[PDB]
């Protein structure tokens, strides 16, 4: 449950996301659910005038947004991509998850 | 252009 965390959105849908963090300074992000799909959530974020999204799959035992960084839970993961830029797994997206959407 | 990042 992380309806707690300033970054969760819920059930917030692509649209959505884009209009709302398309107007946030780079480095506005949230994680937002993906009920119907493989991957059960998305974290979007804004870099550089435009607003990305990247899948976070789950296989096995673990959770992920890349194969090469495995997470044993969601929280985890997010907290890892707060303090360590998502260029390590994306060049092009040289970012932390540096603030919360509803901060 | 990919909806989602590729990851390399």
């Amino acid at each position: 449950d992380y309806t707690a965390y300033p970054w969760f959105a819920g059930n917030m849908e692509r649209q959505q996301t884009d209009n709302l963090l398309k107007s946030h300074a780079s480095g506005t992000y949230l994680i937002r659910e993906r009920p119907a799909e493989a991957e059960r959530f998305a974290i979007s974020i804004k870099f550089n005038d435009e607003v990305k999204h990247i899948k976070v799959v789950e296989k096995d035992n673990w959770i992920h947004i890349t194969e090469a960084k495995k997470f044993d839970s969601l929280l985890e993961l997010v907290e890892y991509y707060q303090c360590h830029s998502l260029k390590e797994s994306f060049k092009q997206l040289d970012t932390t998850l540096k603030y919360p959407y509803k901060s | 252009p990919p909806c989602y990042m590729d990851v390399i």
